[PDB]
């Protein structure tokens, strides 16, 4: 029942500004104070920002690493919070979840990357095994992309699907592999769709003999 | 400012074992702390909120202790889902300061990998690049070795290798190892094999053809 | 609404602690309609006239002063406080805090040795972490 979206991530260039969004539904939104949280890329998690409930006129707390950079509000009307982010560093670079007070439930996440490169749209190339050495496994290579993450999901017409996903490699260009397995009888269809985050939506058939 | 010092960094452990993390701030935080659970690709979630009270949906293998500046969290009874770092927050003053982590691998019986090798994609290929890809995908423990070799020549310049997160059910690791190559690169010889060295009895090994039966 | 930790472990756990070197007198929490939800050993019994007196101060800051703050037959005198959320009272060298909740009512009766700023602190935090919840 209780759901929290975040979206508005995405690649920056240094010093520029980003308004991150939290949708909130399931719970009476006003009554709760809420919370940003980052995780940097390999690191750990770091407490950013906190808002009040109109009890206490919706006062707001910052960590002095953003202190005088960033933003905390929130629309009760609309049980939304926001995050304003202005003078990007290269140390901002990280995923941004919205929590709710003790952390009792937190958001998918919205990946920032703050950055000089360009962002790169990525290739999908599907993998099959070489002619008469069918195998149950089969997967797709997403390879040269900048910044991520990418979602690699798998539709297929089997059931027992396993999917495996491997971290992404690199900086700059970025490539990543992705590994469906499937078991029992044979189906006809394997289809991987890669998401990237600037409204980037292209699927690679894979179909079987 | 309240800054928190957690401990150890990493542990191990074999199932149905007992692992405790302590977590410790410069200050009383009088019992406002929390402890929270991550995997990889995903978001935390919640386990012990306040010293001692369990969140929703929590196995009660989950004991959490402490008072004034030291707290702890006891697993009992360790299961194979419980990989991952745990992280502790205290809420008494902002900042409401996290912890390091602690990365908690599961110990287990040693698994040899199935490696199923893969050729370069059509779609690759008329772009002008070929990869020829390489899944192990059961194992442990995470160190492996892999040669790729063209011709029976060794090849190791441009393979990159991408290690995962323990399981959940099997706590056994995977690895992918992708070579790639231009078209012209890949098109002059034919045979390619990809090996890998684990408990070491021999290297298991698949190869193709290049086109010659591909 | 939160229903998995009890009352008496939030009086017990994050009111009665020791915080720098002193323990609060007495504590409890309480309902604005008067209810007490948890108590220690040694908080007073309330009267209801001195509950409705402490809410019509929160209403209107400034009314309970003439009367003085009355909890359990003990008469404190009304000491500054922020309006509409804390009712603070000193009894010569104790005194308590009444922190304001959305439901409830926070109270921390202190005596010497402690400090006011030391019973505001824990009084006043556990007031506003249930605040943040809804409570
Ligand atoms: C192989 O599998 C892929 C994946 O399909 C998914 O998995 C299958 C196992 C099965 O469960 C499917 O139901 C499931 O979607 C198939 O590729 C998908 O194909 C459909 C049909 O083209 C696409 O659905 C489209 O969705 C659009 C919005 O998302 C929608 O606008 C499209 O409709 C349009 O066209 C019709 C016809 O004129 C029109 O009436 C509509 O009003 C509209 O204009 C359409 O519904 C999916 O996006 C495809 N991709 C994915 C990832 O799902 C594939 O067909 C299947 N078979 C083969 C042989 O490849």
């Amino acid at each position: 029942e209780v759901q929290l979206v975040e979206s508005g991530g995405g690649l920056v260039q240094p010093k520029g500004s980003l308004k991150l969004s939290c949708a909130a539904s399931g719970f009476t939104f006003n009554t709760y104070a809420m919370n940003w949280v980052r995780q940097a890329p390999g690191k750990g998690l770091e407490w950013v920002a906190r808002i009040r409930t109109k009890t206490n006129n919706y006062v707001t707390y910052y960590a002095d690493s953003v202190k005088d950079r960033f933003t905390i509000s929130r629309d009760d009307s609309q049980s939304m919070l926001y995050l304003q982010m202005n003078n990007l560093k290269t140390e901002d670079t990280a995923m941004y979840y919205c929590v709710r007070h003790v952390g009792d439930y937190w958001g998918q996440g919205t990946s920032v990357t703050v950055s000089s490169a360009s962002i790169r749209n990525p290739q999908l190339y599907p993998l099959k095994p070489c002619k008469g050495t069918a195998s149950m496994t089969l997967g797709c290579l997403v390879k040269d992309y900048f910044p991520g993450p990418v979602t690699v999901t798998w539709y297929s017409d089997s059931l027992n699907m396993s999917t495996v996903n491997f971290p992404a490699l690199g900086s700059e260009l970025k490539v990543t592999t992705s590994q469906v397995t499937s078991w029992g009888k044979s189906a006809k269809n394997f289809t991987c769709h890669v998401t990237h985050p600037p409204s980037f939506n292209e699927s690679r058939t894979i179909l079987v003999r | 400012d309240i800054q928190m010092t957690q401990s150890p960094a990493s542990l191990s452990a074999s199932v149905g074992e007992t692992v405790t993390i302590t977590c410790r701030a410069s200050g009383n935080i009088h019992n406002y702390l929390a402890w929270f659970q991550q995997k990889q690709g995903k978001s935390p979630q919640l386990l012990v909120y306040n010293a001692k009270t369990l969140a929703d949906g929590v196995p009660s293998r989950f004991s959490g202790s402490g008072s004034g500046t030291q707290y702890s969290l006891k697993i009992n009874s360790l299961q194979p889902e419980d990989f991952g770092s745990y992280y502790c927050q205290h809420f008494w003053s902002t900042p409401y300061t996290f912890g390091g982590g602690t990365k908690l691998e599961i110990k287990r019986a040693d698994a040899a990998p199935t490696v199923s090798i893969f050729p370069p994609s059509s779609e690759q290929l008329t772009s002008g690049g070929a990869s020829v890809v390489c899944f192990l995908n059961n194992f442990y423990p995470k160190d492996i070795n892999v040669k790729w070799k063209i011709d029976g020549s060794e090849r190791q310049n441009g393979v990159l290798n991408s290690w995962t997160d323990q399981d959940s059910k099997d706590s056994t690791y995977s690895m992918s190892s992708t070579l790639t190559l231009t078209k012209d690169e890949y098109e002059r010889h034919n045979s390619y094999t990809c090996e890998a060295t684990h408990k070491t009895s021999t290297s298991p090994i698949v190869k193709s053809f290049n086109r010659n039966e591909c | 609404d939160d229903d998995k930790m009890s009352w008496q472990a939030y009086v017990d756990d994050h009111l009665m602690c020791e915080i720098e070197g002193n323990h609060l007198s007495a504590a409890a929490i309480i309902g604005q309609d008067g209810s007490v939800w948890a108590q220690s050993a040694n908080f007073p019994q309330f009267k209801s006239e001195e509950i409705t007196g402490i809410m019509s101060d929160f209403h209107e800051p400034g009314t309970l002063a003439p009367t003085g703050l009355y909890i359990g037959g003990t008469k404190y005198m009304v000491i500054q406080g922020e309006p509409g959320a804390v009712i603070r009272g000193k009894k010569g060298p104790g005194g308590v805090t009444v922190k304001k909740t959305n439901q409830a009512l926070i109270i921390g009766i202190y005596d010497e040795p402690m400090t006011p700023g030391q019973c505001n602190m824990i009084v006043e935090r556990l007031g506003d972490y249930l605040i943040d919840q809804g409570y």
